[PDB]
């Protein structure tokens, strides 16, 4: 699992 | 065609949550004359992440739910989304390779990240022999960005996760130790917090 | 056709946020033999509210944004959604009148609420002479429910707002004073808090 | 303004 970014 | 209106449109679509109309408004723009205003360069990045995300999210839930007659119903449903999903990566993944990556400074790693991202996405999805080629395809695409960075921040993370690894994480993390950037990092730590 | 599978489907769609697939899965079901299991009766209520909501939400933002050349672009965008919107109410509004309301206990007020709701929605949207008929159409539909209740709770609220009024609010509110129900009420108070 | 319900 995990990740990852955003905006 | 008039790009500077199809942009105003791409914006106006997000200013109202319609992400497909958005992701689309950008496709028209990327598939114009490349080299995108860092803003334009942005909208597309997000619109597309939402869109494929949406589908990615859903793909997750049902795959589990599935795991009898009622299940053929699930696979038939999964099958249906895996599809629009594929349609989205492939849709963008292309644009990238045939427009974006070849027309660039910093962007070059950005795109290269994203490129490896999308196959990663497709990678989650694949099944038959197709998989192996997609995985490797992403790596080379990601690995290429790891080295070119040496944003880059965000990258380290995604490549990091792509492996599940940690090794690559702490490294690109640790060095960094020397508001926006902050955020990301928290996450990589948090990632090891996990692994 | 097999209803008890198209239900499992309608459910499975929400269990993954796809509201159109959901709202649709229900349409197939309502347009089977009516009289819906209070659960079924429910899914449809929500799926549909999301769907038309989504569009209702967006309609809101752009109508303002609009208020020069860039604006014809907005109206052209508004026009486009007002449309799918209409397509949704009309789509359901029908089902109601031609399946739902005529096949009922308590439901009868529920539907009657909802029915007046949707035209209220269409009412927000209309423009030419069409408007007046839609407004009146909702009222009679709502007003009919106000009296038949005498859930009912939720109703009082919606009819209440439909006017903007308050008069009708405090009344149906005040009497009530004598976990779920609670919630709604808070809101009507809150509504007067507003007006 | 105002409204309206939930589910």
């Amino acid at each position: 699992r995990s990740t990852s970014t955003p905006n | 065609m008039d790009k500077n209106e199809l942009v105003q449109k791409a914006k106006l679509a997000e200013q109202a949550e319609r992400y497909d109309d958005m992701a689309a408004c950008m496709k028209s723009v990327t598939e114009q004359g490349a080299e995108l205003s860092n803003e334009e360069r942005n909208l597309l990045s997000v619109a597309y992440k939402n869109v494929v995300g949406a589908r990615r999210s859903s793909w997750r839930v049902v795959s589990s739910i599935e795991q009898e007659k009622k299940q053929q119903m699930a696979r038939e449903y999964r099958e249906k989304i895996e599809t629009e999903l594929r349609d989205i990566c492939n849709d963008v993944l292309s644009l990238l390779e045939k427009f974006l990556i070849p027309n660039a400074a910093e962007s070059k790693v950005f795109y290269l990240k994203m490129k490896g991202d999308y196959y990663r996405y497709l990678a989650e999805v694949a099944a038959g022999d197709d998989k192996k080629g997609i995985v490797d395809q992403s790596q080379q695409a990601y690995q290429e960005a790891f080295e070119i960075s040496k944003i880059r921040l965000g990258l380290a993370l995604n490549f990091s996760v792509f492996y599940y690894a940690c090794s690559l994480a702490k490294t690109a993390f640790d060095e960094a130790i020397a508001d926006d950037s902050t955020l990301i990092m928290q996450l990589l730590r948090d990632n090891l917090t996990l692994w």
